[PDB]
């Protein structure tokens, strides 16, 4: 991400950048300091919050990607971000929506003799939560 | 398309050289009658003054034409 | 113009004559030869091929089998002298009555 | 890769339906009749061939083609195998 | 609408002492007005070889068109290599006529004549120019149209225009200060010193000024019904070698 | 309806009709036309039901298009190919 | 209750069809076809085993198209194909030949006037939208995946009934109009139409995209764009966003390996060469020239027209070619505000500019960025150094 | 057949002189020996002079390409198409200068008279003024469909050839400004096929014609 | 009457809405 000087305010402002569009590096920029980004601390705080919302994505990749290698579930796909992810356990399949760090929905879509409303319920539940807990509680519930 | 292929249009549409010159001059007179509607459309557009001759002068040489002839 | 509708034949004469000088039988080559050979061979075929329609006619259906090739190439006293050594791909044998 | 295969197929189909038009053919019957012009072909020009080196004769021609016909055909068929090659040749040089 | 082309004369031919001759062979009496002009003279473009002597010819048997008010100018000066050229307006063929009259009779030959795009600056330069009854200078704006057409690879870029309103060309004019040929003065520079671009060295193919005239690589084409005199002192000065 | 003819013919035909007297002629003045050609030809096969040199010059004096045998074939050599219209000139 | 369903045939012009038909190869004819009489049959009598027999020996002969295609309109479905059948031929076409076709961009915002990244699931997507769209119109929708790209596509079609006709009862087809969606990113791209169909379209995706918050589509360009590739890198969510042109490097990311990369190869020890820059102008003053700073001269345009010296994508074509771009220069002299507008037209209007400054036509170091290509596929005015896209 | 085939034989190898070409032009439009349908083959497959055509046998020529009228009952009339394809031929291959407009007046020659009145107004004194108003007047005239374009043909060598007049160019306007026919009349063919056998029948004996 | 949609009204209502805008404008003025 690289940033220029107004000519006139002697003040910071967003030229060019490779980072992504659904990080909308032009707002934190202007929320940095009420967006009179000056100082080279005001410029590694912008710098430091979109390395963090980076982290933020390949955190996800790299324990989804891991989750995928020991074959605790079978293939899936990933949108860019990671953050809507579709996978296959072992028959029953799992749509997810996760924020950084976290599960926030989850949707069970398979259809099974054992797999009840009361019990696809409480698995769609169980599923929720920080993201560290989701390869023990899915290993848990492999049957 | 020819003015004997006027004549053939006719001829199509009615059904050898005396049965040919009837048609030929058949088609002249298809053809001159035209002419006679398109010429009469210019005269109302005369009337109407504008750049060109619009459908409805057509149209009025078209009834002209029927209550002259 | 091609030298097939030249003819009055169907099967390409043309290809007969460059597979002439692919099969290195002779150095020069009569210009009649490659004709007179298409002519005879479109005539073997029409002729076995008509045999198989009239079996498939025979058999009740529209679309020559191998079956109908097979029974009509052995029934033909003939083409089975011609053929004596062909067997027909899913093409069976012919019964004893 | 495969490269385009020789057949006879389209003439064969064409002839049938000069003759039964209502009539189809199956894909196996198909390249038994594909394969038998192929091998006629051969065993005549072979045979034509190996005639005119007998005949110590340079060029392989329509004569040649005829007497090779009719030694290796059985009598009934070389004799319309001959008229149809004769006619067809005469319909050719008519040209 | 009040198109012209112009042509080149090789010799000062005397028009007046021919005039008969002519008017029998057009069937007709054409007029021949004479002015000696001092079109140049500003100090820095000179105050002798001024002397450009004018001759307006016109073949009106009416004047309801451009072709029957079809008219010609011819203007020479003696000190001049090439002394003479010839401008007519219209598509009347009687201008061809005329035309065959003076190359059979003065012995005289002729070709047509072209623009070079410093040429055509000039041009515009000379355009705006208008000068009092006092024998002053002045100049009235109008909204340039700079109209390019290049040749590139693929048709990569086919064409392209730059057009400056009367309150930018007036304003870069100014900024250059009093001048008199603001277009080659202030107006082109500017342009380089901001893109980088040799307005002189690129495809020109016209100068548009909008309502008064557009000048071509051919023609000249006008809103009056006259060229002023410092449009045809142009001219000539490019006639020459 | 079989009857219509081609908005093209009626360019095509007319277009040589243009350099007589010039007739500009939008669209839908080109659909009229072609609409309304339907209307002349059946009042046409009622002025004429039948084809006769005598009854196809009275025809055209009743149309107002000539006034004479003379002005027809004069109408017939200025509408009709240069051969032709001596082939016509055989048949008066 | 109105939604249509597969097995329903419109109606249409033959020739048109058959004109769109021919442009298609053998191949994915012969597969169309297998898969139509799959799922639907045909008035053929015989197995799908008997019409792949059929069909193969027709293409070991080597018949025409012309016979398939004949076929396919007058025997094996002859009243006419179905709504599903014509979606797919359309869809084909735009993948076999994209530079047909023309885009526009859109850009989706909330209240507060920040980005709002669509996220779409297919299925709740399109079943709210043909259920909002049947209400005003018969509506039938058809959505994939570009082969290459990851954009999801849409495809829709409006119908009405019927100039006059007896009780035949039909519906009388209508122009398409296509809508795409990036995975990840707050833009949308749409066909380029004004009709007051494509319009109750556009509305209808505005409004069930929604769900949780309001929604609504901000147009952030006028001039259209074609070759739904080049639009995708212009404005997709990508790297290639915001660092166009001269700054197409960083996009690219190749220059610079990862920091545990083996020392002796890491490229600063090997360094690279350059030339130097004159500022002194000589440009408009004026072979007497030798091979080795020409080529360097050479190089210096190809990076301030591409970028990189290799010139990352002729060496005049440009990554994505610009057709059209109008700019307006402000500056203010004397206190006096002075406009310049400058308008291109071509196929690649920064390769020509760039062909110009290989003859000497125009001095490099001082063509501007945005004439460059920087900010590209933007209109837009420049007032204090800084570029602004056209409203 | 055995007739043709003699002219056949003869013209392949021996040409066919002037006289020759004028006797059996004759033939052709005096005589049933030879059917319709070969006069049209005859005339461009052995029709093959040892040069140009001198003038007394184009002369000659033209009386076949007449018409008959109500006045020229008695003439014999070569049937039009023929009349075409000999045109055609004459295309292959100073009053006949103002013979020859007369012929384009007719309107299945007319095309391939162009270039015939063409390569007559050769010089800036062949041409004259007058002649295009009967070249404007077929042009404008319904049923010459070949008129416009072919006069415009014969229109843009004028003005050009000319060199002085008064503004016929304007007149060339008034043509039909598609200029469809116009493109092919100015591209006219040879017939290569018959040129190649004219090109030995031009070299087997003589040089200079 | 005559039907027709070229020329000589299309350029009215453009006229129309311009001057409608001037006039929105003028309202506005201290004079």
């Amino acid at each position: 991400v690289l940033l220029k000087k107004r000519i006139k305010s002697n003040s910071w402002f967003l030229f060019k950048h490779t980072i992504p569009s659904f990080i909308d590096v032009q707002g934190i920029f202007d929320d940095t300091n009420g967006g009179l980004v000056i100082s080279h601390d005001d410029a590694y705080l912008f710098a430091k919050r979109v390395f963090l919302q980076l982290v933020e994505v390949q955190k996800r990749r790299q324990i989804f990607k891991d989750l995928e290698a020991k074959k605790i579930i079978h293939d899936l796909d990933l949108d860019l971000e990671s953050s809507m992810v579709s996978f296959f356990v072992k028959d029953i399949k799992v749509e997810l929506f996760v924020k950084q760090n976290e599960i926030v929905s989850c949707s069970i879509l398979d259809d099974i003799h054992d797999f009840s409303q009361n019990n696809k319920s409480k698995w769609e539940i169980a599923l929720l939560g920080s993201l560290d807990d989701l390869e023990l509680k899915l290993n848990h519930s492999f049957a | 398309m020819d003015t004997e292929a006027l004549a053939n249009y006719l001829l199509r549409q009615l059904s050898s050289s005396q049965e040919y010159n009837k048609k030929l001059l058949l088609a002249c007179g298809f053809q001159a009658i035209l002419r006679k509607i398109l010429l009469d459309a210019r005269t109302r557009a005369t009337a109407e003054g504008l750049r060109e001759v619009y459908p409805y002068h057509i149209e009025a040489a078209t009834q002209a034409f029927l209550d002259s002839q | 113009q091609s030298r097939s509708a030249k003819a009055g034949l169907t099967f390409p004469v043309g290809r007969v004559h460059r597979l002439l000088r692919r099969g290195n039988y002779a150095q020069r080559i009569g210009s009649g030869a490659p004709v007179y050979l298409t002519a005879v061979l479109e005539y073997l075929a029409a002729e076995i091929l008509e045999l198989a329609g009239n079996a498939a006619r025979d058999n009740k259906k529209t679309r020559i089998i191998p079956r109908h090739l097979q029974l009509a190439i052995r029934n033909d006293d003939e083409l089975n002298k011609l053929l004596g050594n062909v067997t027909i791909a899913q093409g069976g044998v012919l019964p004893n009555i | 890769s495969k490269a385009r295969k020789e057949t006879y197929s389209s003439y064969i189909y064409k002839v049938l339906k000069q003759t039964h038009p209502d009539t189809g053919i199956s894909q196996k019957s198909m390249s038994i009749l594909n394969s038998f012009v192929n091998d006629i072909f051969e065993r005549i020009a072979t045979e034509a061939s190996k005639l005119a080196a007998y005949n110590k004769k340079s060029t392989i021609s329509a004569r040649e083609i005829q007497t090779a016909v009719r030694l290796i055909l059985p009598g009934e068929l070389a004799k319309h195998a001959v008229s149809e090659g004769t006619r067809a040749v005469t319909k050719y040089s008519s040209s | 609408p009040y198109t012209w082309k112009f042509l080149g004369i090789s010799k000062q031919l005397s028009l007046e002492n021919g005039i008969a001759k002519l008017n029998q062979l057009l069937n007709l009496e054409v007029d021949l007005d004479i002015q000696t002009i001092r079109v140049p003279s500003d100090p820095d473009g000179g105050t002798a070889a001024d002397e450009y002597i004018r001759y307006e010819m016109r073949l009106d048997i009416s004047n309801l068109d451009e072709g029957t008010y079809s008219k010609f100018i011819f203007l020479g000066n003696s000190k001049m290599e090439v002394p003479m050229f010839l401008c007519y307006c219209g598509t009347d063929n009687r201008n061809e006529v005329v035309l065959q009259w003076l190359k059979a009779e003065y012995g005289v030959i002729m070709w047509p004549i072209k623009f070079e795009q410093k040429t055509m600056i000039k041009l515009a330069d000379a355009s705006i120019v208008h000068v009092t009854k006092e024998n002053i200078e002045q100049i009235t704006w109008f909204s340039s149209k700079l109209y390019f057409e290049p040749e590139t690879q693929d048709k990569n870029l086919r064409q392209f225009s730059i057009e400056i309103p009367r309150e930018s060309c007036e304003g870069l004019a100014l900024g250059y200060g009093n001048t008199m040929h603001p277009y080659n003065d202030a107006i082109v520079p500017y342009i380089y010193n901001e893109t980088g671009m040799a307005v002189e060295r690129l495809p020109l193919t016209s100068v548009i000024l909008a309502g008064h005239t557009k000048i071509m690589r051919e023609s000249i084409v006008t809103s009056t019904r006259s060229l002023r005199n410092r449009v045809l002192a142009v001219v000539l000065q490019s006639i020459q070698f | 309806s079989i009857k219509p003819l081609q908005i093209m013919d009626l360019k095509h035909l007319t277009r040589q009709f243009l350099n007589e007297n010039r007739i500009i002629l939008p669209k839908q003045t080109w659909s009229t036309i072609q609409e309304e050609s339907l209307n002349i030809m059946d009042f046409l096969k009622q002025k004429i039901g039948t084809l006769q040199k005598q009854e196809l010059v009275d025809s055209f004096i009743d149309m107002g298009i000539i006034n004479n045998v003379d002005d027809m074939f004069e109408l017939a050599h200025e509408l009709l190919p240069l051969e032709l219209q001596s082939r016509i000139e055989s048949y008066l | 209750e109105l939604r249509l369903e597969d097995n329903y045939v419109p109606t249409s012009d033959t020739l048109v069809v058959f004109k769109q038909l021919m442009k298609l190869p053998v191949t994915v004819l012969y597969d169309l076809t297998l898969s139509w009489f799959a799922k639907f049959g045909g008035s053929f009598d015989g197995d799908i085993y008997l019409l792949t027999e059929t069909l193969d020996l027709l293409i070991e002969k080597g018949v025409r198209r012309n016979v398939i295609v004949n076929r396919i309109l007058y025997v094996y479905w002859p009243d006419g194909l179905n709504v599903f059948q014509l979606a797919e031929i359309d869809c084909h076409l735009m993948i076999s030949k994209p530079e047909k076709f023309k885009w526009l961009p859109s850009k989706a915002l909330r209240g507060d006037g920040k980005p709002y990244v669509v996220k779409l699931q297919p299925a709740k997507f399109i079943e709210n939208l043909q259920t909002d769209l049947a209400k005003i119109y018969h509506c039938h929708v058809y959505m994939f995946k570009h082969p290459s790209l990851p954009v999801l596509i849409t495809r829709i079609q409006l119908f009405d009934s019927n100039l006059d006709k007896f009780q035949g009862k039909p519906l009388i087809s209508r122009r398409p109009y296509y809508v795409a969606f990036p995975l990840n990113s707050p833009i949308i791209f749409h066909s380029v139409d004004k009709d007051i169909y494509a319009r109750l379209v556009l509305q209808s995706i505005s409004r069930t995209i929604s769900e949780r918050e309001t929604i609504i589509f901000k147009p952030v360009q006028k001039i259209p764009v074609k070759s739904i590739h080049n639009i995708m890198t212009l404005l997709g969510p990508s790297r290639f966003a915001e660092s166009m042109g001269p700054w197409e490097c960083y996009a690219s990311a190749n220059f610079e390996r990862s920091p545990l990369h083996d020392y002796k190869k890491h490229q600063g020890l090997t360094g690279k060469k350059v030339m130097v820059r004159e500022f002194d102008d000589s440009f408009l003053n004026d072979g007497k020239e030798e091979p080795e700073i020409r080529r360097l001269r050479l190089e210096k345009n190809m990076i301030k027209f591409k970028g990189s010296a290799n010139g990352v994508m002729s060496r005049y074509s440009s990554l994505v070619p610009i057709e059209k771009v109008g700019f307006t220069l402000k500056n203010e002299i004397n206190s006096r505000i002075i406009t310049i507008k400058l308008k291109f037209n071509g196929n690649d209007i920064f390769g020509g500019l760039h062909e110009l400054c290989d003859k000497n036509l125009i001095n490099i170091d001082k063509v501007p960025g945005w004439l460059a290509g920087e900010n590209g596929s933007f209109s837009g005015t420049i007032m204090n150094g800084d570029f602004q896209r056209e409203q | 057949k055995t007739t043709l085939s003699l002219l056949y034989e003869k013209s392949k190898q021996y040409g066919l002189s002037s006289p020759q070409l004028q006797a059996l032009v004759r033939l052709l439009c005096e005589t049933s020996i030879i059917d319709t349908v070969t006069k049209v083959y005859i005339v461009e497959n052995c029709f093959l002079p040892d040069g140009y055509l001198t003038k007394e046998l184009l002369l000659e020529i033209i009386n076949h390409l007449g018409t008959p009228t109500v006045f020229s009952r008695y003439r014999i009339q070569t049937p039009p198409v023929l009349q075409s394809a000999l045109c055609k031929w004459l295309v292959h291959v100073n009053i006949s200068s103002s013979i020859w407009l007369h012929l384009w007046q007719f309107s299945f020659l007319q095309k391939w008279i162009t270039p015939l009145v063409i390569w007559q107004a050769t010089t800036p004194v062949d041409v004259k003024p007058w002649k295009l108003s009967i070249i404007k007047r077929c042009a404008m005239h319904p049923g010459y469909r070949d008129a416009p374009g072919s006069a415009t043909l014969i229109l843009q060598r004028f003005q050009c050839l000319v060199g002085a007049s008064s503004q016929i160019t304007e007149s060339i306007i008034t043509i039909n400004c598609n200029r469809k026919t116009l493109k092919s009349h100015r591209n006219l063919k040879l017939d290569a096929h018959f040129l190649s056998i004219l090109k030995r029948i031009l070299s087997r004996a003589h040089p200079a014609n | 009457k005559q039907r027709k949609d070229s020329h000589k009204e299309v350029e009215r209502r453009r006229r129309e809405n311009i001057n409608t805008a001037i006039n929105v404008l003028s309202d506005l003025l201290p004079v």
